[PDB]
C-alpha cells in the first residue's frame, strides 16, 4: 500500500547544506511515522531520527542533534531532513523508512557527495606481465576522493578482470589495481589498455600495459 | 548506546541448506529486535520485528528468535535470491542501534589461488617510492594470509591487502596484497617475494622475484 520516494542525489560543498525530502504515498490517515538512516559506502546502517505524521513529533539520534533537522509536510504527505554544515562524515546515501500495519517500507536512498576541497587524479602504473594464462594489469595509486572507474580496452576486455576495492593509504590517498587474466600466448599479439577515469579531477587516464 | 554484535562478518551456504545469523545485544533489550536484508545497490529490506514476527512479504523460511541478549535470524532451505547482507536492530532503548551485518555467500568446491607477483614499474621508481603487488586470483574460501619477505625477512605495517566481493559467475574470491616501500630501501634489498596459505593449497606457496630481473 505505501510508496517511498526520495528527492534526486546531492552534489554538494564542504560547510554548505542540503534538505533531503521523502514522500508518502499511499496513506489516507496521518498516523504514521518516518525513520531516517545513514549509510556510508561499504559499512553498516545508521539510525538518524524519526518524525510521527499524526502530530509532528520528534526523536533525534543525539549526535546528529545540530547535523540534521527533521520537519514534516502532511499537506504533500513528505518528510524532510536537512543535514548542515556538510563535512566529509556527511558523504553517504540516506534512507527513509516506514511502517504500515504489518508492513514495511524503504526509500530509494539518497545519495549525498560533499566534494573535497583537495582532489588528486590517480597515478596508473603498469603491473607488466614478467602456467599458461598469465596476469596483467594497472596500479591506480594516490587518489583522491573517491570514485575511480576502471575499464579494460574501452570495454571489450571483461571477462577475468579484478578491480579491487579501494584501500585508503596512510596518506589520505586512494590506491587500488585492476587486474586481468590471459592466455599467455596473447602477450606478444594483444595490446592490453586500462581505461581509468576519475571524475573529480576530469582525469581520463588511458594506460598502455605490455610486458 | 547498545551494541549489537554480528560476529560472523561472512556465511557461507549452499541452496537448500539452513543458515543461522547470531545476534548478541550488550544489554537487554527484551525482544525489540528487528532483522533486514540488503542487497548490493537495493535498499534494505525488513523482515523481522520483535525477534520472531514477520514483516508483510517475507516467506515463511525467515525465522527469527531470541530473547534477553542473543538474538537469531534462521534461513531454512537457502533460496539464491537469499544470498545477501543481513543485519539486526535493537529499538528497545535511545540511540537504536543497528548490527554490523552478516554477508550470505554461496558454498562451493575448494578453489586454490592462481598466485602472480608484480615487481615496481621503473615508472614509478622515478617517484621515490616502490610498490609491489602479489595476486591471489579466483580462490575459495575466503580465508587467504599473505606474508611479505623481503631478502627472507618478514613484513610487518607496510602492506595492505584489498578482496573483491565474491563472484556472481563462479562464487570465488580475489586478493591483492600491495607492498610499499621507499625506492631506496627497495633498491638495498634483492628478494621480494609474498607468502601464500590457503585451504587449497596443499603446502604454502611463495611467488617471488629477484630486482633486476
Ligand atoms: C530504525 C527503524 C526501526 O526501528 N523500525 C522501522 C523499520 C522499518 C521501517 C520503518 C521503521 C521499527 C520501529 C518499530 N518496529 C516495531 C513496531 C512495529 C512493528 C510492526 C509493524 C509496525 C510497527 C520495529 C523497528
Amino acid at each position: 500500500q505505501v510508496r517511498l520516494q526520495q528527492s534526486g542525489p546531492e552534489l554538494v560543498k564542504p560547510g554548505a547544506s542540503v534538505r533531503i525530502s521523502c514522500k508518502a504515498s499511499g496513506h489516507t490517515f496521518t498516523s504514521y511515522y518516518i525513520y531516517w538512516v545513514k549509510q556510508r559506502p561499504g559499512q553498516g546502517l545508521e539510525w538518524i531520527g524519526w518524525i510521527y505524521f499524526g502530530n509532528i513529533n520528534l526523536k533525534y539520534n543525539e549526535k546528529f542533534k545540530g547535523k540534521a533537522t527533521l520537519t514534516a509536510d502532511k499537506s504533500s504527505s513528505t518528510a524532510y531532513i536537512q543535514l548542515s554544515s556538510l563535512t566529509s562524515e556527511d558523504s553517504a546515501v540516506y534512507f527513509c523508512a516506514s511502517e504500515d500495519g504489518p508492513g514495511a517500507y524503504w526509500g530509494q536512498g539518497t545519495l549525498v557527495t560533499v566534494s573535497a576541497a583537495s582532489t588528486k587524479g590517480p597515478s596508473v602504473f603498469p603491473l607488466a606481465p614478467s602456467g599458461g594464462t598469465a596476469a596483467l594489469g594497472c596500479l591506480v595509486k594516490d587518489y583522491f576522493p573517491e570514485p575511480v572507474t576502471v575499464s579494460w580496452n574501452s570495454g571489450a576486455l571483461t571477462s577475468g578482470v579484478h578491480t579491487f576495492p579501494a584501500v585508503l593509504q596512510s596518506s589520505g590517498l586512494y590506491s587500488l589495481s585492476s587486474v586481468v587474466t590471459v592466455p599467455s600466448s596473447s602477450l606478444g599479439t594483444q595490446t592490453y589498455i586500462c581505461n581509468v577515469n576519475h571524475k573529480p579531477s576530469n582525469t581520463k587516464v588511458d594506460k598502455r600495459v605490455e610486458p | 548506546d547498545i551494541v549489537m554484535t554480528q560476529s560472523q562478518k561472512f556465511m557461507s551456504t549452499s541452496v537448500g541448506d539452513r543458515v543461522s545469523v547470531t545476534c548478541k545485544a550488550s544489554q537487554n533489550v527484551g525482544t525489540n529486535v528487528a532483522w533486514y536484508q540488503q542487497k548490493p545497490g537495493q535498499s534494505p529490506k525488513a523482515l523481522i520485528y520483535s525477534a520472531s514476527y514477520r514483516y508483510s512479504g517475507v516467506p515463511d523460511r525467515f525465522t527469527g528468535s531470541g530473547s534477553g541478549t542473543d538474538f537469531t535470524l534462521t534461513i531454512s532451505n537457502v533460496q539464491s535470491e537469499d544470498l545477501a547482507e543481513y543485519f539486526c536492530q535493537q529499538y528497545n532503548s535511545y540511540p537504536l542501534t543497528f548490527g554490523a551485518g552478516t554477508k550470505l555467500e554461496l558454498k562451493r568446491t575448494v578453489a586454490a589461488p592462481s598466485v602472480f607477483i608484480f615487481p615496481p614499474s621503473d615508472e614509478q621508481l622515478k617517484s621515490g617510492t616502490a610498490s609491489v603487488v602479489c595476486l591471489l586470483n579466483n580462490f575459495y574460501p575466503r580465508e587467504a594470509k599473505v606474508q611479505w619477505k623481503v631478502d627472507n625477512a618478514l613484513q610487518s605495517g607496510n602492506s595492505q591487502e584489498s578482496v573483491t566481493e565474491q563472484d556472481s559467475k563462479d562464487s570465488t574470491y580475489s586478493l591483492s596484497s600491495t607492498l610499499t616501500l621507499s625506492k631506496a630501501d627497495y633498491e638495498k634489498h634483492k628478494v621480494y617475494a609474498c607468502e601464500v596459505t590457503h585451504q587449497g593449497l596443499s603446502s604454502p606457496v611463495t611467488k617471488s622475484f629477484n630486482r633486476g630481473e
